[PDB]
């Protein structure tokens, strides 16, 4: 028995950030990388992302999730342009990430839509709010781990 | 059998059922009774920190105001981690030769000291445990080194330095491995630099305690005063569980002994706390 | 600083710095700073100036930094500059919007040198805060020990 | 219902020959098995159990041996590997399993760490120290479990 789920023990290999849609380019207005959405190094909670979300909790560092889900804000979900992620904590590649805000593909996390609030396990599930905005494809009952274009 | 293990044969020459202590513990890393302890409850920890504040400069010239300053800290999260070890016992062999029960508690209680401390240092952690304070912290202090001094020469170096800095010291953090290849990297004299070698000084350098903890790692020492860098916060303490009611333990007479506690890391000055690597 | 009394008052910024067709999430193409309604002046007025830290939105959408007990949003915070107003840096709010990391100079409480963060009730500073991270680049100008443009 | 009649698939392989030395036959010599408890599923392919120990009798039946709920006896103590066919196939329940001493191919269903072997009647679990190997500086609990003998 014992079975790890989230934090560095999952295996969710690797998938290109440059598939589908448009591709922007190399610039600012980005954020930093690091294990732990507010946290500090080997100390953070992690989806079952890989390549494709992360969102800020405090500072202007991402790691998976962590972020009110009631409002999503900040330009899209936050992409990587011309990077591919190395690890498997969404993303965490040690450097300073230039991001953008074309149509690029994700990789989600937690059963059902985001648009309720955070599980810290770096989930989401359903909240008392409904109806909330919701994160890429639509129309479309949306699974822990399901591929989503933006 | 016709002996337990022994030697010789009981059948031969030889009757005793009574037998003396045999197990002892092997390398001491303690610093948690050193430091204060805090009660903690919650399932994670989130510390803050103040950074330093940005307030104006004159290098030249002073008649001007400088900007003003506000309170800007920034976060660390902490996960809790677990600390253990497990002992398998047979009953009938710790009945029979008697000291091992008693050695057993008191290996446990020192044994979770010992992983504790590596865990908190560093020791490899997989991004479900507490920080890795050693690598955050003050780098490699090059003014210290004096060019082609001794070892010995540089933790007593390092000790003032720190003073220098304005943090408090009252102690050395140090490695086992630096610590004793110091005492042995003195200068030409019989005489250590610390103090005569008809002294104790086994136990003390610079007039100063030490801190012998294990993952501080070789070439480097680290002035502090352990209680102020640091403070434990404690989700639950210390308690050993033996169990007889586990699946593989109940078939046999065998009986588990696990000894855990449930731990987290407060930094108060993480930003701070100096450091320094030889370069002699 | 020249014969009978160096720099006084306000100072001239550069003037209609136009970005445009940018494919990331900077704050440097033209994209507006709402609060909500429809967005500001008539024909022949100018605006006025605004200077601090800014912080991208939903959308194409930049609002005032605000707290630290409420989430980071957007990427790198940003100070204005001008291409709408005829007066030196800044940019009236409801407008096609270009900053900079240049700002230069408007007065306002404390100084933006090495990064700038938004503190814990909302005022604008300068860094270093986290040292784990990067956060909003809002390099300023040589202008230390006397306030300034943030 | 639940695998085990007729031809089926295999777990630990097909007519192994020559996978162990002196701790294993190595000559074919299977035979029939009167089973104890598979658990969930017959037969195994399931997270408790998939398939027990069988020890060699006298006749054309071995049979179990039978401990519970997890008990051990190191060195050689036979555990069942690959299976032969004569009118079906597969691993157990009537059909004819290969045994070994503590020979290869072992390959048993678990979650996480442990693992280890099976017997039938317990839980997947693995055997402890007094019970496997406790030579050296190892590391075995009822926690802590890998396929292989430790």
């Amino acid at each position: 028995p014992y079975v790890r789920l989230g934090y560095e023990g999952i295996l969710n290999g690797a998938h290109d950030i440059d598939v589908a849609g448009l591709n922007g380019v190399e610039q600012l207005a980005g954020k930093f990388a690091t294990i732990g959405a507010n946290g500090v190094k080997l100390a953070g909670d992690n989806g079952t992302n890989a390549v494709g979300l992360f969102r800020e909790d405090l500072g202007d560092m991402v790691n998976a999730s962590e972020k009110a889900s009631f409002y999503f804000r900040g330009g899209e979900y936050y992409v990587n342009i011309s990077r591919t992620s190395l690890t498997a904590a969404g993303i965490a590649a040690g450097d300073e990430i230039t991001c953008d805000a074309d149509g690029k593909m994700i990789k989600f996390t937690g059963t059902g839509k985001a648009l309720g609030v955070v599980t810290h396990v770096g989930e989401y599930r359903a909240g008392n709010m409904y109806e909330k905005a919701t994160q890429g494809v639509t129309d479309t009952d949306t699974f822990i781990g399901f591929i989503m274009y933006v | 059998m016709s002996q337990l293990s022994n030697q010789e044969k009981e059948y031969l020459i030889s009757k005793a059922l009574e037998t003396e202590e045999g197990r002892v513990a092997l390398a001491q890393a303690m610093a948690n009774p050193i430091r204060v302890s805090l009660d903690y409850q919650g399932v994670g920890r989130k510390l803050l920190v103040v950074d330093p504040l940005p307030q104006g400069a004159l290098p030249v010239y002073d008649k001007d105001v400088d900007a003003k300053a506000f309170v800007i800290s920034k976060r660390g999260q902490v996960p809790d981690q677990v600390i253990e070890g497990d002992r398998i016992q047979v009953p009938t062999f710790e009945i029979v030769s008697y000291p091992q029960v008693r050695f057993s508690q008191v290996k446990e209680r020192r044994f979770n000291v010992i992983d504790r401390a590596q865990q908190r240092a560093k020791a490899d952690i997989m991004a479900v445990e507490d920080a890795e304070i050693f690598s955050l912290l003050e780098g490699a202090a090059t003014a210290v080194n004096a060019v082609t001094i001794s070892s010995g020469g540089l933790q007593r170096a390092a000790l003032t330095k720190a003073f220098q800095e304005v943090e408090k010291h009252d102690l050395v953090v140090t490695k086992i491995v630096m610590n004793a290849s110091a005492f042995a990297d003195i200068r030409a004299w019989g005489q250590n630099e610390f103090d005569p070698v008809t002294q104790h000084e086994v136990l003390q350098t610079g007039l100063f305690g030490h801190i012998w903890t294990a993952d501080i790692l070789i070439s480097k020492k680290v002035p502090q005063n352990t209680v102020y860098v640091l403070a434990d916060p404690e989700f639950v303490g210390v308690m050993p569980i033996r169990q007889d009611i586990q699946v593989i333990p109940a078939d046999k007479p065998e009986e588990l002994r696990l000894g855990w506690v449930i731990y987290e890391e407060l930094g108060l000055a993480v930003v701070n706390s100096l450091a320094i690597a030889k370069i002699s």
